[PDB]
């Protein structure tokens, strides 16, 4: 791979520079290179990996939704060629390739080497998320299997998080948030979504008293998004 | 609804 | 090129979809494909080309400026030695920026400018040539840096000469040219007074011709005039 | 200072 000749530490440095320059494609390539060095990632490094790919895939998803909406409008008193479909497919294929890339990193070999709850939950959450993005655009024979792949990853993460982390742990909270979004938007289970968000919020609220000011700020930030989703869902 | 990524840092 | 098998109309269609999707790299690749079909571009197509590459190069210039600033800071007094990585990364972004500029200049030279006979098209393309040499000049430091600056000045000057002969003082292309040439003078050529003079004369001569315009023409001309004014406010 | 491309629309 193109980053094989660069030092691990230089790849991390340049990932941070790329972030500052809002060059997220570069950021992701640097972090892929770092992962491929074969060593485990630190907390900070895991966050750089996630931020990079979130930005890349987020641009693609936003593009895909724009194009899908145009395509949906075309197919209805609508005037008729293949360009909209072809272009949506082009963006879809690119999105799928980025998701496959992230899943590949997770499977080779980040998850298997992750023994601490913090790292293992982080990576299983990521696995859920990138299968969820695959599910968002899926319509083939394997679409149910893609959905089940996201559900299984999120469920394993949930099970570890409940046993090993406090209810205010931000990764635990982010996981529950994202699994709730899975239930609402992907799995056609709004009531599961609402229940999970409510229980997560309430159990976190009850644990806030144990936190420092800095930890409290991170936990409440995620709780606010759980609440805002609940407000929208109910 | 928003997912985690939507939150600013 | 990669777009050689796609119909011209399909490339234009997809450039508009890419714009809507904020996929400006794709937009630029589609418009490059469309140019390379060899036909002249319409008004709307010229604008699509310009918007696509402005967005691509704009992100690159923004990144370059961030990285340059970090690099400058690292070379201060008392600054800890952090290795070659900041310079390497700034160089990577610089090289990529230079490649996009070279690509746009190559489309203009092969063969958009030479086939552009109407004032509107010729001025548009020479303004673009000035702008992309100006972007090259922003990052230039070498034996050729004065020649890059002179290349931007020559293109802008030729555009200015045609625009003054052939277009009314409120024409938006004439206005945007004069705006960009004033930025060239302030930022590139170390000529703030030429910048200020040009912006003022442009503004005043546009003001005096607004009475001739429809409401819709007025809106466009005054939008660019406002940016002339705002630059003048800053510069004085 | 702003250049032409910075204007919205
Ligand atoms: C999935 C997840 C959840 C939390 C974090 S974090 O590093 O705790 N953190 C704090 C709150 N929000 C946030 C947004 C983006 C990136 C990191 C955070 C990481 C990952
Ligand atoms: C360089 C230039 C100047 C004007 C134009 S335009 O087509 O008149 N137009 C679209 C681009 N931006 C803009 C701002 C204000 C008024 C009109 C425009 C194109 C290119």
């Amino acid at each position: 791979g193109a980053m094989g000749s660069m030092e691990r530490a230089s790849l991390i440095q340049k990932a941070k520079l790329a972030e500052q320059a809002e060059r997220y494609e570069d950021m992701a390539a640097f972090m892929k290179g770092a992962v491929e060095k074969g060593e485990e990632l630190s907390n900070e490094e895991r966050n750089l990996l996630s931020v990079a790919y979130k930005n890349v895939v987020g641009g693609q998803r936003a593009a895909w939704r724009v194009l899908s909406s145009i395509e949906q409008k075309s197919n209805e008193g609508s005037e008729e060629g293949p360009e909209v479909r072809e272009y949506r497919e082009k963006v879809e294929t690119e999105l799928q390739g980025v998701c496959d890339t992230v899943l590949g990193l997770l499977d080779s070999h980040l998850i298997k080497e992750a023994g601490d709850a913090e790292s293992r939950v982080f990576y299983l959450k990521m696995k859920g998320d990138y299968y969820r993005y695959l599910a968002e655009v899926a319509t083939g024979d394997d679409k149910k299997r893609i959905i089940d792949s996201a559900r299984s990853a999120y469920q394993e993460a949930m099970d570890i998080s409940k046993k090993e982390m406090p209810p205010t742990n931000p990764i635990r909270l982010g996981l529950a948030l994202n699994f709730s979004v899975f239930h609402y938007e992907i799995a056609n289970s709004p009531e599961e979504a609402i229940s999970l968000a409510k229980t997560t919020f309430d159990e976190a609220m009850a644990d806030l008293h144990t936190l420092s000011e800095d930890s409290y700020k991170d936990s409440t930030l995620i709780m606010q998004l759980l609440r805002d989703n609940l407000t929208l869902w109910t | 609804c928003g997912s985690l990524g939507n939150i600013h840092h």
